RNA sequence: CUGUUGCUUAUAGACGAUGGCAUCAGAAAUCGGUGUUGUAAGCCUCUCGGGUAUUGAAUG
RNA sequence: UGUCGGCUCUUCCUAUCCAUUUCAAGCAGAAUUGAAAAAAGGUAUGAUUGUUCACCAUUUAAUAGGGAACGUGAGCUGGGUUUAGACCGUCGUGAGACAGGUUAGUUUUACCCUACCGUUUCGGUAGAUUUUCAAAGUAUUUAGAUAGUAGCACAACUCAGUACGAGAGGAACCGUUGUGUCACGCCACUGGAUUAUUCAAUUAUUUGAUCAAAUAGUGUUGAGAAUCUAACACGUGUUGAAAUAAUGGCUGAAAGCCUCUCAAGCCAGAAUUUCGUCUAGAUGAAUACUUUGUCUUUUUCUUGUUACUUUAGUACAAUUGAAAAU
RNA sequence: GUCAUCUAAUUAGUGACGCGCAUGAAUGGAUCACCGUGAUUCCCACUGUCCCUAUCUGCAAUCUAGUGAAACCACAGUCAA
RNA sequence: UAAUAACCGCAACAGGUCUCCAAGAAGCAAAAUCUUUAGUUAAAUAGAAUAACGCAGGUAAGGGAAGUCGGCAACAUAGCUCUGUAAGUUAGCAAGAAAGAGUAGCUCUGGUGAUCGAAUCAGAACUUUAAAGGUUAGGGG
RNA sequence: GAUUCACGCAGUGUUAACGUGCAAAUUACUUGUCAUAUUUGAGUAUAGGGGCGAAAGACUCAUCGAACUAUCUAGUAGCUGG
């Protein structure tokens, strides 16, 4: 018999199996399309979630009924301290997927970097990169480095530079460095490996891969949650009070005969660390240079970007940072792995210019009232306390 | 914006704002502002709002 | 008669819900029945906010009015809703206008505030409304 | 090298697993910042006081 | 083989109700009617009734029809039916009967195998020798056969009181702005929970009184951080190429003309398909370090792997396999 | 069943009508104040019944040390036709 | 012993089984709640963690039965004093009908007796977080 | 043979718990009842085509539309199994 009323499916197919990744990390599963006719550039980054607050800003869009005085709207701050580049590798394309070629490495390479390669770092020798290092200047290691320069050229259609990020600029505990490949689009293979080359043991900054009002793709992890029901997991509705044995379960998990249970029935298990990817989150804030601040030209009081009291569970940000509109996969302290458009939004509201006339810096503990620690005090007066 | 209970200066999207049938409008800076207001509690005997200690020193 | 669109507003009135009449024309209290573009889902009630065309009927005043069915505008309600400017504002009571489909008041006149929302969608509830808030 | 073990470990979690650190480690109080409540006890004033504050908050 | 319906939930069919693309009309416009492609997405809220059904009141773009042991009771419920009490009507001399009515009437078990959903553990894919090489172990960076797939729909402005029409009436493409729902998230702002029994007040009892408490299994109330969370807060899925279906066409025979082709060759054309993008993921690849350099098995140490240790045996550089297209 | 009324909407309720398949007078007919862990319908009030779920506590379930059953069991255990 | 282990139920079974004596607070009350004399802290094991789904107890924005066979379950009302109380009726009732107002703390005054004492009732100032509600405690038509 | 609360008792609902249970009928809350047609002990009387029944074919030692026990009895079986 047919089902007496019809509702759409609870829950979505296109993301089953639904398991948790292993690695906190989530690496981006394509970059976007190659275009031959541009200078070469660096098509993604790497960053830390510090926390969410939110802005007032002027509406620039024409034909819109928003109010003249400014929208309250969201934003997630990314902290993204500069990049170090450790090495490049080259990619062919093959009858089976891209196949890596050959890695080429710096001589120089940071404790960060080689902490990766050993699960016990305490216990190692510490010896990652080591004869690669001793013998950079030989001449018969030089003979092989400029034979993997000349190979990637002639043989390779994709360049990627292997960058780490400098876990002592950032609260987190963790010591070990975050590693990405970051893909080069621009000219030719001969131009892309001589820009890699350059890139060599040198700082990247989060300014010179990402522009001003530029709609970007995000990847990160969900933030956990453990074994779940089939209400939270799918959203199923929760049976009437009189049911024995349980009111938040699917009733029917399948008719008698396909004779199994179906892939496509709710079911109870993991939900939570997962990774998503998430296009056009447009940039607010490219808090570099003089915008590293969280002060507007309406409201002139200097402040930095951190809230009264820090960011909850993560801290001060002292370093370049992603105003991001909107919200981002992951808790605080997450890496996210931002990327530049794979289809560049081309709507009206993409194109927007963004003009903030606030942002908000009052601590996100209770119900603040102060932007600053120095109106508080100014406000409030001497206290006994200090008096 | 200044809360209408407490007198303190509601910082910019925050609290909420009550409109009454006598056409007056009113907006606190929380929860704790608004439910003593709905309670007639006058705010020259609370201690902490700024409307009290304007009244001595 | 409804003029230019409107964001999005917390409907706070459902189906059956019992709202006043702050038009002159004898009728006390209407029940929200359906909700004029409303969108079906499975066991959903019809949800009504402010600014919202409702079909209600009369249980309550003069017999020209009460059994019969109406339409009426929602000119304020009890639910806090969120302005596009950040700003978080309810009202004491909820209320609502008797207008036709061109989108004309029955009444005359209204008493109380009318919220901003029902003012711009429909002019003529705003020519006859004391306070827009 | 990897595993166990320790941090009554977390960005994780039914248990496994996963993530981080392991002597320049970690833990702890104390102090400062940050919040909540509403003005402590002894003698309206002391008093924007006193108390709490990571436990899944942020410094030193 | 637990016998109706409803609730819940997934999937399937098309004889398609809506949205997309087309052709025809007794198609001027608008509204409609007949038909083709197409089942990827949608298809509601209620009064009465146990009802399936039915019939009304709305709302909607539409509120289509059906299957899966008349899907679905160790999933619920028990209103219907269908034991044992009782009442009424009719029938029977009577006990009793009634696809007649009314009322009250116990809904058991998963800890087993598999399926599904998540989660561990051990094992691992044969033909390369330019020492700048090759192979194994550990670790990271990646890779992507295959499997799933997601965004839809509506409204407002302008077009425009224009096209069309005697008039009455009355559109549409582009462009812009929102909303609803589905999916994935998220804690800034707003709201909810609250044993931080946090802070304050207070009823009863007991601490000789004050202070400070405890008890009434959380005494109660007010405010209430954190954390969790909203159908109650708020972000993203307006996103690109190529080939197509029905169909409409180009060139063009058959068949000196004609013809979109039951011919060769092409074009435009879908909520379509495939790339592109998203999630899971097999055999894999690169690099870092430790080694090893003809080869293995059986023992044996370690949480385990690799190198390693011993006794043997075994081979020893040199003619090996390419047109492409038709 | 027909007509009113109750609702926006009434196979339910109530008031009338009565050739009543098949009512009817101690097979007792009609009437009903008070009473009822009796049956039925509608108002007010109230509320997680519901829109639509969120969250808090205790005891379990999870894991561990000690202890330790039973039902059931032809052999067993992936699917399409 | 006379029973949450000596009795009857297969047992140290939350079932059943006749009596005697009987403190304080508070209250109308042998009610709920707390304590004294007496008894007991053992009564089919615990520790860590704080998943789902449960069993028991709660709360909740806006709406308020739209859920459902059906207001099932839960919420709600609730003590006392004063005012007031309809149709119907077997004249007895309906009736606590329905509906409305009051209630705290502190400082006082007055009334109710015998030849010093009883808690009870009424009234008046002032103060506050405006008062039955911790527990107990009718929903009404 | 008025209305209520309490000690007790019952069993209206949850069609709650449990349903290889604490229990071969119990537990929790809600509800009802809670002295004169009331509750209750002991003694005593009534016995199976019988008793007793404010009447349900109810009860008569977990057994009742005819108890339990033993004998006739290895009752008969055109039916099922070996």
């Amino acid at each position: 018999s047919h089902r007496k009323f019809e509702a759409p499916r609870h829950g979505s197919l296109a993301f089953h199996p639904r398991k948790r990744v292993h690695k906190v990390r989530a690496t981006v599963s394509a970059f976007p399309k190659d275009n031959a006719a541009e200078k070469p550039h660096l098509t993604g980054f790497l960053g830390f979630k510090a926390g969410m607050t939110h802005v007032i800003r002027e509406v620039k869009r024409t034909n819109t009924k928003l109010p003249k005085d400014g929208v309250l709207e969201p934003v997630t701050i990314i902290e993204t301290p500069p990049m170090v580049v450790a090495g490049f590798v080259g990619y062919k394309k093959t009858t089976t997927g891209l196949k890596p070629i050959t890695a080429v490495f710096a001589e120089h390479i940071a404790d960060e970097f080689k902490r990766r390669y050993t699960k016990k770092w305490y216990k190692n020798t510490k010896n990652q990169f080591a004869v690669h290092t001793e013998k950079y200047n030989d001449v018969k290691a030089k003979s092989k480095r400029e034979r993997q320069i000349r190979l990637i050229k002639n043989r390779c259609d994709v360049v990627r530079v292997i960058a780490h990020t400098q876990m002592a600029l950032v609260p987190l505990k963790q010591k070990k460095a975050e590693v990405m490949e970051i893909q080069i689009n621009g000219g030719s293979i001969a131009e892309k490996v001589d820009f890699a080359v350059s890139l060599l043991e040198k700082q990247i900054s989060v300014n010179s891969v990402f522009g001003t009002d530029e709609c970007i793709d995000v990847c990160s992890v969900t933030k956990g949650h453990g074994y779940n029901g089939v209400i939270k997991r799918f959203g199923v509705r929760h049976l009437p009070r009189k049911t024995h044995r349980g009111l938040r379960k699917v009733a029917c998990v399948g008719a008698w005969h396909p004779a199994r249970v179906s892939w496509t029935v709710a079911r109870a298990g993991q939900m939570g660390f997962f990774k998503r990817t998430e296009v056009n989150k447009k940039i607010y804030r490219l808090g570099c240079g003089d915008l590293k601040n969280a002060k507007t030209e309406f409201d002139i009081t200097e402040k930095g970007i951190t809230p009264m009291g820090g960011f909850p569970h993560y801290g001060v940000v002292k370093n370049d940072f992603l105003m991001i509109k909107g919200t981002v996969a992951g808790i605080r302290r997450r890496v996210i792995s931002l990327r530049k458009a794979c289809f560049p939004s081309t709507t009206r509201t993409a194109q927007e210019q963004i003009v903030l006339k606030f942002i908000d810096t009052s601590s996100k503990y209770g119900h603040s009232r102060f932007q600053t620690t120095t109106e508080k005090k100014a406000r409030m007066g001497p206290m006994k306390k200090d008096l | 914006q200044v809360c209408a209970f407490s007198g303190f200066k509601i910082p910019v999207a925050k609290g909420r704002k009550y409109v009454r049938l006598d056409l007056k409008s009113f907006t606190f800076i929380n929860k704790k502002s608004l439910m003593q207001f709905l309670r007639k509690t006058n705010p020259r005997k609370v201690f902490w709002t700024a409307i009290y200690r304007q009244l001595n020193k | 008669g409804r003029q230019g669109n409107k964001f999005r507003v917390t409907c706070g009135l459902n189906n059956a819900s019992t709202v006043n009449c702050a038009d002159n024309t004898g009728a006390k209290t209407l029940t929200i029945i359906s909700v004029k573009g409303f969108h079906g889902r499975l066991n959903r009630l019809p949800r009504a906010g402010c600014g919202d065309m409702v079909v209600a009927t009369c249980k309550k005043g003069k017999p020209e009015y009460r059994k019969k069915m109406h339409t009426a505008v929602i000119i304020r309600q009890r639910r806090t809703w969120r302005r596009k400017d950040g700003v978080t504002l309810y009202f004491e009571d909820n209320a609502a206008v008797i207008v036709n489909m061109k989108g004309e008041m029955k009444g005359s006149a209204i008493t109380g505030p009318v919220s901003k929302e029902s003012a711009d969608l429909w002019p003529k509830i705003s020519s006859n409304a004391p306070t827009i808030v």
